[PDB]
């Protein structure tokens, strides 16, 4: 039960701590998007109705 | 009444692996599929598919409609309209019978 | 009562006793030729006599 | 271990039919090989 | 749909190519990665469906479905790979070959656009699983449940093929796109009637409908493993998927003909709940409790509101992962027992500690403890009833309290007490079990940060 | 026999088929059914052992009395139109004696009787000919002259024959007692959708006599005619009862099987004629049919009965018979769902 | 090519290839009466081919590459146990008889096959017709049940009635108190224990049953065990034999052709050995089976069928 309990929490924490750190490190240096009006004669991509940038990246990747 | 074989014997596989995981008899192919369950069962799905569910561009357009309503509230109270009407379509397209 | 008998009883099983007994009935011939052209006799007359099969 | 037919059960099919009656309590299985002895 | 279809085929092709010892190394490898990429499917519009071809569409109905058919398999390949070790290879290979032209059927089932190729593949189904249980189940009776699992469902499923076919005759098509804005009003008439039970009846069925439900306790206690995941996780709500698109097109007349269906559900869980708290088999007592919950989506479905379908797409979900965590913890204790009786094997905390946390953990979501999405779904069926008339909190509330009471029986009989002195062969728990149960309860624990994903179309 | 014997005798049952099928005469058609009924005999004979015998002498006075009826139809049709043509009859008694006629040609209740009977007195290879072959000339007469049947007389044949042939299989522990009877409740079905569209009629009967043929090839491939001897296929070709469980499911009409393509399609034509009832009572009629299929694929495939000590010796040699077109057959059997548009081509 | 109907039509006919020296002959007399030591004399000095008796590994000295296999794929029966204890409660006693009478059947299809094929007569040590004799006297000492011989009629009368008997029959005779003095010559443990009334037996259905059943449709030899020495009277006996009884006069190339197709194929020849009929001598649990059969796959060269084994050497698997 002991063993099984540490690989579980490795394998989590395997990619756990990476993700939370990536996060981290795209909200302090990339930083949300600012809600602007659209200017006059401009065709947003359809990521650009979004605000965080990892929803933009996956908008603009996968959808 | 004919010739069977005797039920054989139950197995342990702790007998003679003691760090069996309880995937395979063999040593090296147990671990083996210990690792790939755990890699994509906890590290992959599990860990990338919830920060991909946390992350998903305005699931079902809620915020949105957020955005839209403060934006109609606005209007409409800024002009003196109600702020709902109870007609959903205008009557004036519609011709009732009789 | 009701999971292990009734519900039981009023369909699944009555319905395969149903089933059992007709095939029985079908199967149960004797090999006779005799036996068997003499239902086409009756078959033909019914289709003509009851059922108007020839109009 | 999983269950298998034994003999018992594989005897429910070596009869002449599936459903015994009165009527066909006689009928026995044919020959295995078609013929009939003279 | 086909960047699901075509991995999946694949799958095929990697565990009959594997080396011996790696079928079930590489099929639950893949079978993972396949399960990951359908978390894009959650690219859900807030007025539109995802449309993908003349075939194949997803929606938030189909998407939460989708998601758990393609978690389970892999699932189920674990769970199964122990029972299965003494077998030949080639067997083996051909166990899991069935195992993935289920997903394969069912994916495909989930996503028909037309509800005549939806109808093929609801069927096709049937072949797959009636072998699984037939083949690879252990006693006698499996052969007996494989004849009330197959004659059941078509018993039902026979007329729905005729109505089917009728109503494409009648509208021109069977397009689920196209009957949402062709759908006309069926008047009532005794042709209608009959329409409507042949459209309801097959579903009905397989939930299963109270009444209708003695299949469901042979085939659990027949099947294996693997074949009683699917059966409760997946299987059940073919019947519950089905009726959800096939309401389109009956009203109104489903105003008055659910009142005989919803009375069946209304008593029959309270019946079921019941029966629980007598059950013997510990499998057979997991397989009447899928029929107490599944008499609740069945009354959602019937009642037609938007809280209700609400509630019946959570609890579709929440239950397929808690009954399924249910089952593979009654198969741990039987891989070491050999039996079935919940008496047998007492006070198993005591050699069990960290198995006894998982069964603790599971009956928790059986009693719907909030905020779990099994509470999360089966509150807003009771909300949305109680407004459909006040007196059925009466049942509702009365059959909260049984469930509880079976759920922490079977706890407290099989965890509690002493432990039964005679068994001495309760080994400790393996890596591949105790992992089992946890990529069940983790992804049900974790639903609930985020509901709104198993919510369905009409959130 | 001489195998050059054999081979002309074939072809002159070949040959008596055609004839019916590329007649525009009467006469013709007539002849064509007493040549093919002359030179399958030596076939059902071939054994010379007095079942077969019995066998032959059923068969016999069955379709010398049904082609009796047939040429009175003929008569009939001349003295009331003058004419010899082979299309609708003018005359109602006409119509009745030739639906008839060939309905006893065809083996379908109630004048099913001979069919399990014949079935059984002979080898499997000479019943894989009665069960199949010789349904084309019958059909392909009713194709022609349905204009003119009555519809209440053939949807009368059709439901008894459905009816008869789920039946009589229940009670069956031979192989060739069973595809008798799956036989006559397949017939049903091809016969009900004819006053409808012929050309499901076509599709039943071609998809019927690929189905039949893989069941009868597989059953010679081991040389199995009883119940219990195809139990023991598992211990010598496993494949073998691979195939068998799939063909059988497909004959149970299963989805999504090739045997579900034809139902199906029949069901889909009653529909849109308004017919409802008949359409549902005949599927589930035919739950009669899939319930022995699966009784076999129980004993056969998904589980395995008992054997004996001298099957060991029978592993040591290899399968020498021919099973001519067996890979194929099977194929068709079971894959072939995907493809159902192109029952277009039989239009 | 393989021979069959195209083969016959093409001129392949049993006729063609058939003398007056094609013949079947068969050597039968009861044990240790020296049938052996002159059924290869007849053939060497009538240039035959002798085939030694059938024993319980005859069908793998026919298949694979000929040498014995282990005695699980024969179903363990042994005649060596069969001696120790002819009433053991495992069913040896009958298992081994039905096993011998299909390997006998197998033998006897083979030498018909030789025959047809080449012409070539042949001698065999006893058959199908003779083995009979041995079922009797365990039946008469109480070593089998009366379901066994019912079982061991049953599967006979469906086979023999296929073939075609012997045309000599050579008897030759010993009386059992000899029998009895050259099994102890002879010298093996276990034959040792056999008694004469098992030896009586055998002599008596030889005398009782089948030398009068075999006068009425083929020729037969009788030679006591000094006349047997003298080999040349007894092939210059054969020589000198009429042949105006039994069926293979009304043989043609007709019948000969359709006898052919049946002996050549060695799964329809055994088809009926494996009737279901449920004894619990002869019938095997799937469990057994299935297990059985699985090793018998893993046997060298035996997992695909001859000339598709890479792992015996076979080649060219990808065009064949
Ligand atoms: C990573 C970054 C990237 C993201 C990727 C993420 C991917 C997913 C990974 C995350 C999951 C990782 C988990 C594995 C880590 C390794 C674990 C380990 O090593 O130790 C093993 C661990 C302890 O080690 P051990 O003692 O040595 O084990 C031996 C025994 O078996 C031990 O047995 P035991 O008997 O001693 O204990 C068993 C059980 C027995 O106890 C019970 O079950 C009683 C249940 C009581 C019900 C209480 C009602 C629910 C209250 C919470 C509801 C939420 C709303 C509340 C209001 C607002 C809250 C803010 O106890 C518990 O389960 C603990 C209960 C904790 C929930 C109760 C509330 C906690 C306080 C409130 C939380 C506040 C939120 C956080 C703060 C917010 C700011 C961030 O034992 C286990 O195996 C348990 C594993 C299962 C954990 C469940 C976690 C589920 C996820 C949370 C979802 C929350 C939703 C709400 C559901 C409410 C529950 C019904
Ligand atoms: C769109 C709807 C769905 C698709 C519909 C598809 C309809 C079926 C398509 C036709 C299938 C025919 C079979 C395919 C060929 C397989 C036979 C093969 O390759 O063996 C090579 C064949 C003999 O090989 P084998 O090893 O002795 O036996 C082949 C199988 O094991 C034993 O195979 P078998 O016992 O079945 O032999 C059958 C063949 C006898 O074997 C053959 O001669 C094969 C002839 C195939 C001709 C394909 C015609 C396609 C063109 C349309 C006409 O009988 C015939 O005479 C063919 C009629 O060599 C040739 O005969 C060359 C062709 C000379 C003429
Ligand atoms: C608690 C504090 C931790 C931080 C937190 O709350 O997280 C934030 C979020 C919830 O809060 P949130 O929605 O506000 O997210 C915060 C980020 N923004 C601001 C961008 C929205 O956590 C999650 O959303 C996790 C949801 C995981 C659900 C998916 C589970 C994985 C799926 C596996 C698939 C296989 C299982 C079968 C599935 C069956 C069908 C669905
Ligand atoms: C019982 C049999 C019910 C008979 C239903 C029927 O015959 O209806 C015929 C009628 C067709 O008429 P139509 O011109 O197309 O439209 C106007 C309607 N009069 O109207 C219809 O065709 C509507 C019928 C739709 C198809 C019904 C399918 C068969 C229903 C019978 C089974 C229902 C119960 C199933 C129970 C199974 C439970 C295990
Ligand atoms: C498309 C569907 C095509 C179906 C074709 C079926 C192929 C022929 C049947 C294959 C059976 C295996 C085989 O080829 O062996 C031939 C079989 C041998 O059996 P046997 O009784 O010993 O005959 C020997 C003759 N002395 O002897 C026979 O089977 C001869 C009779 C077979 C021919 C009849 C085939 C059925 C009719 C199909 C009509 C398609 C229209
Ligand atoms: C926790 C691990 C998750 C792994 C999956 C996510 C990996 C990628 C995360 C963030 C990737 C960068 O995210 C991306 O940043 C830039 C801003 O710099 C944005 O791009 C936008 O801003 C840039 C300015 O920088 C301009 O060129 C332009 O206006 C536009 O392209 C994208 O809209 C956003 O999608
Ligand atoms: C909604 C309508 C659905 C229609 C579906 C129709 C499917 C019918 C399938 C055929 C059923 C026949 O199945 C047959 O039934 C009878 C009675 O139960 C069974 O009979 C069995 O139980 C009865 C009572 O103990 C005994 O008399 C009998 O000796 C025994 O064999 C047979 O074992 C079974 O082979
Ligand atoms: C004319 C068109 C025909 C198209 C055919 C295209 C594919 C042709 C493939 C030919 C090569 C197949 O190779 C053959 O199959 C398997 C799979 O590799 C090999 O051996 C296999 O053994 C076991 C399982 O069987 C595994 O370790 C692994 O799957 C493989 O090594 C065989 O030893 C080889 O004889
Ligand atoms: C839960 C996580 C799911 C993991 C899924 C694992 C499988 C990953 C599949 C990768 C799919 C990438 O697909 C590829 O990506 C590029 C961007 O790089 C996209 O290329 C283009 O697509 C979009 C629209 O589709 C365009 O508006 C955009 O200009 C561009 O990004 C395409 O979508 C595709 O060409
Ligand atoms: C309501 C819509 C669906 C209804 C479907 C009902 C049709 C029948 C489905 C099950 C068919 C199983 O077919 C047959 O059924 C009967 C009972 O029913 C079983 O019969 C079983 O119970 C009977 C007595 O109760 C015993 O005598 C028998 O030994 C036992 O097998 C057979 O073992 C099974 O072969
Ligand atoms: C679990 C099983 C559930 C079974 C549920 C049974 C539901 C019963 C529904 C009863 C209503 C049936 O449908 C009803 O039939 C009657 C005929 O009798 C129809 O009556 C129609 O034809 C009659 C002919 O006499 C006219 O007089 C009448 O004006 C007209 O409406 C109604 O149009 C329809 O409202
Ligand atoms: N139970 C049984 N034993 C048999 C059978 N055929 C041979 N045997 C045994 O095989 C052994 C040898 O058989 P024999 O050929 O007759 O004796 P032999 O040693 O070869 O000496 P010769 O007669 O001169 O050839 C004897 O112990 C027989 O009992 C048989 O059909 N049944
Ligand atoms: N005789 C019938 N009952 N039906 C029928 N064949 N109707 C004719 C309609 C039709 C359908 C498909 C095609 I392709 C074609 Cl050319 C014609
Ligand atoms: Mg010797």
């Amino acid at each position: 039960d002991k063993r099984f309990l540490k690989l579980l929490r490795f394998y989590i924490l395997l990619t756990g701590i990476p993700v939370a750190i990536g996060i981290t490190l795209i909200n302090v240096f990339i930083g949300e998007a600012e809600l602007a009006e659209i200017p006059e004669g401009y065709v947003p991509e359809h990521w650009e109705y979004f605000k965080h940038p990892i929803s933009r990246w996956i908008a603009r990747t996968f959808f | 009444r004919w010739q069977e074989d005797p039920e054989p014997e139950d197995e342990n596989l702790y007998e003679k692996n003691p760090d069996s995981h309880g995937y395979d008899k063999d040593p090296a192919v147990d671990i083996w599929n210990m690792r790939v369950v755990f890699f994509f069962g906890f590290s992959i799905v599990l860990v990338l598919g919830s920060t991909f569910v946390a992350y998903l561009p305005d699931y079902r357009m809620q915020e949105w409609a957020r955005r839209e309503a403060e934006r109609l509230v606005k209007y409409r109270e800024a002009h003196g309209l109600p702020i709902m009407e109870s007609n959903c379509f205008d009557p004036s397209k519609i011709q009732l019978p009789e | 009562l009701l999971d292990l008998i009734w519900l039981e009883a009023i369909l699944p099983k009555t319905i395969s006793l149903a089933q059992m007994k007709a095939s029985t009935l079908v199967t149960n011939q004797k090999g006779l030729i005799k036996l068997y052209f003499l239902s086409f006799l009756i078959t033909i007359l019914i289709s003509m006599i009851l059922f108007n099969f020839h109009e | 271990r999983q269950w298998q037919p034994d003999v018992e059960w594989a005897e429910q099919y070596g009869g002449a039919v599936m459903y015994p009656t009165k009527e066909t309590a006689h009928w026995k299985p044919p020959p295995w090989n078609d013929v009939d002895p003279p | 749909m086909l960047k699901y279809i075509i991995p999946t085929i694949m799958l095929m092709p990697l565990t009959w190519l594997s080396k011996n010892n790696m079928i079930w190394v590489n099929s639950t490898a893949h079978s993972l990665l396949i399960s990951f990429t359908s978390l894009l499917l959650m690219n859900q519009f807030g007025d539109n469906s995802l449309n993908f071809s003349l075939l194949f569409f997803s929606d938030s109905l189909s998407t939460p479905l989708l998601i758990l058919t393609m978690w389970l398999l892999p699932l189920m390949l674990m769970a199964s790979q122990h029972h299965l070790s003494k077998e030949n290879l080639t067997r083996k290979k051909l166990f899991i070959t069935m195992l993935i032209s289920l997903q394969l059927f069912l994916i495909m089932t989930f996503t028909a656009m037309e509800l005549i190729l939806f109808y093929i593949l609801f069927e096709a189904t049937l072949v797959p699983t009636l072998i699984i249980i037939t083949r690879w189940g252990n006693q006698t009776e499996r052969l007996n449940a494989g004849l009330y699992f197959l004659f059941y469902t078509l018993a039902g499923s026979l007329p729905l093929l005729v109505a089917l076919i009728y109503i494409q005759n009648t509208v021109g098509s069977l397009n689920f796109l196209m009957l949402q804005y062709w759908v006309q009003p069926v008047h009532n008439s005794w042709s209608n009637v009959f329409m409507w039970l042949a459209c309801m009846m097959a579903f009905m069925v397989k939930m299963p409908l109270y009444g209708l439900h003695l299949w469901l306790p042979k085939a659990h206690v027949e099947a294996p493993i693997a074949g009683s995941m699917v059966l409760a996780a997946v299987l059940l709500k073919l019947g519950g998927y089905g009726m959800l698109r096939i309401t389109l097109i009956l009203n109104p007349m489903t105003d008055f003909m659910a009142y005989p269906f919803i009375m069946l559900s209304l008593w029959g869980m309270i019946m079921t709940s019941s029966i629980c708290l007598r059950q013997t088999d510990l499998k057979s007592l997991i397989a009447y409790s899928s029929v107490s919950h599944m008499a609740l989506v069945i009354v959602a479905i019937l009642i037609q509101t938007p809280w209700s379908y609400m509630g019946a797409t959570a609890l579709m979900i929440a239950h397929g992962l808690t009954s399924s965590m249910l089952f593979c913890l009654a198969n741990s204790n039987y891989e070491r027992i050999h039996s079935r009786t919940m008496i047998l094997a007492r006070g198993l905390q005591t050699l069990l500690p960290l198995m006894a946390t998982w069964w603790l953990l599971a009956s928790l979501t059986n009693l719907a403890l909030p905020p779990t999405i099994n509470l999360i779904g089966e509150l807003f069926v009771v909300m949305s009833t109680f407004s459909w008339s006040n007196i059925t909190i009466i049942l509702m509330g009365v059959n909260m309290v049984i469930t509880a009471l079976y759920s922490l029986y079977m706890l407290i009989m099989t965890q509690r007490g002493k432990y039964t002195y005679h068994i001495n062969n309760i080994s400790p728990s393996f890596t591949r079990e105790n992992a089992l149960m946890s990529l069940h309860i983790l992804p049900l624990l974790l639903l609930t940060l985020n509901p709104k994903i198993i919510l369905g179309p009409l959130y | 026999m001489n195998p050059i014997i054999f081979i002309i005798i074939l072809l002159t049952i070949m040959l008596g088929t055609i004839i019916v099928m590329i007649s525009s005469h009467w006469l013709l058609v007539w002849i064509g059914f007493e040549m093919n009924m002359l030179a399958i005999i030596p076939i059902m004979m071939k054994n010379h052992n007095p079942r077969a015998t019995e066998a032959s002498t059923k068969y016999f006075l069955t379709q010398s009395t049904a082609s009796m009826l047939l040429m009175m139809a003929v008569i009939i049709n001349l003295m009331f139109s003058g004419q010899w043509t082979v299309m609708k009859l003018f005359n109602p008694m006409a119509s009745m004696l030739m639906t008839m006629a060939l309905a006893m040609k065809l083996g379908m209740a109630p004048f099913h009787f001979w069919v399990p009977e014949v079935t059984q007195g002979i080898p499997l290879s000479s019943g894989l000919i009665l069960l199949t072959w010789q349904k084309l000339a019958p059909m392909s007469v009713l194709y022609q002259i349905f204009p003119s049947i009555n519809l209440n007389l053939i949807l009368t044949l059709s439901v008894l024959s459905i009816l008869i042939g789920g039946w009589g299989g229940l009670n069956q522990t031979q192989l060739r007692k069973i595809m008798a009877y799956s036989s006559i409740a397949h017939m049903g079905w091809m016969t009900a959708v004819l006053p409808y569209n012929p050309t499901m009629t076509l599709l039943n009967l071609i998809i019927y006599i690929i189905m039949t043929s893989t069941m009868f090839t597989m059953f010679m491939a081991n040389s199995t005619t009883t119940t219990l001897s195809l139990s023991h296929t598992w211990n010598k070709t496993p494949i073998m009862t691979v195939l068998i469980l799939a063909t059988l499911l497909s004959m149970g009409g299963l989805p999504p099987l090739s045997g579900f393509m034809p139902k199906w399609m029949i069901i889909q034509e009653m529909t849109k004629n308004n017919s409802i009832i008949l359409p549902t009572f005949m599927a589930i009629t035919a739950l009669l049919n899939l319930y022995f299929y699966m009784r076999l694929t129980y004993s056969t495939t998904l589980t395995m009965f008992p054997s004996t000590n001298n099957m060991k010796m029978k592993w040591q040699f290899p399968l020498m018979k021919k099973m001519t077109f067996l890979p194929t057959m099977v194929v068709l059997s079971t894959m072939m769902l995907p493809l159902t548009p192109m029952l277009s081509v039989l239009e | 090519l393989q021979y069959g109907p195209l083969a016959y039509i093409l001129g392949e006919k049993a006729t063609k290839k058939m003398t007056e020296k094609s013949k079947l002959i068969t050597v039968d007399g009861n044990i240790c009466s020296g049938k052996s030591k002159l059924a290869k004399e007849i053939a060497e000095k009538l240039g035959l081919k002798h085939f030694p008796e059938a024993g319980i590994h005859y069908v793998d000295s026919t298949t694979g590459d000929g040498k014995p296999l282990p005695v699980q794929f024969s179903g363990n029966c042994s005649l060596e146990k069969f001696y120790d204890d002819p009433k053991s409660n495992d069913g040896n006693s009958y298992r081994l008889q039905a096993w011998l009478y299909a390997s006998r059947l197998l033998q006897y299809a083979d030498a018909l096959e030789h025959l047809l094929s080449t012409g070539q007569g042949v001698v065999l040590e006893r058959s199908i017709y003779s083995d009979f004799v041995f079922l009797e006297a365990m039946y008469r000492q109480g070593f089998i049940r009366k379901q066994c011989v019912d079982h061991y009629n049953q599967v006979k009368k469906v086979t023999i009635c296929e073939y075609l008997p012997p045309h000599v029959v050579v008897y030759v005779d010993v009386p059992v108190p000899e029998v009895q003095s050259r099994i102890q010559k002879k010298g093996n443990p276990h034959e040792m224990k056999i008694t004469s009334a098992y030896l009586q037996d055998i002599e008596n259905a030889y005398k009782g049953t089948f030398l009068p059943e075999m006068s009425e449709k083929c020729e037969v030899l009788q030679y006591s065990a000094w006349e047997a020495q003298d080999a040349e009277k007894v092939v210059e006996d054969i020589e000198y034999l009429k042949y105006d009884k039994g069926p293979w006069l009304d043989q043609n190339d007709r019948k000969l052709h359709k006898l052919r197709m049946l002996v050549q194929d060695k799964l329809e020849v055994l088809n009926y050995t494996s009737i279901p009929v449920f004894l619990p001598e002869v019938t095997v649990g799937a469990h057994q089976s299935d297990q059985v059969f699985q090793e018998f796959t893993e046997l060298p060269g035996r997992k695909y069928r001859a000339g598709y084994n890479e792992d015996v050497g076979d080649k060219w698997i990808w065009l064949k």
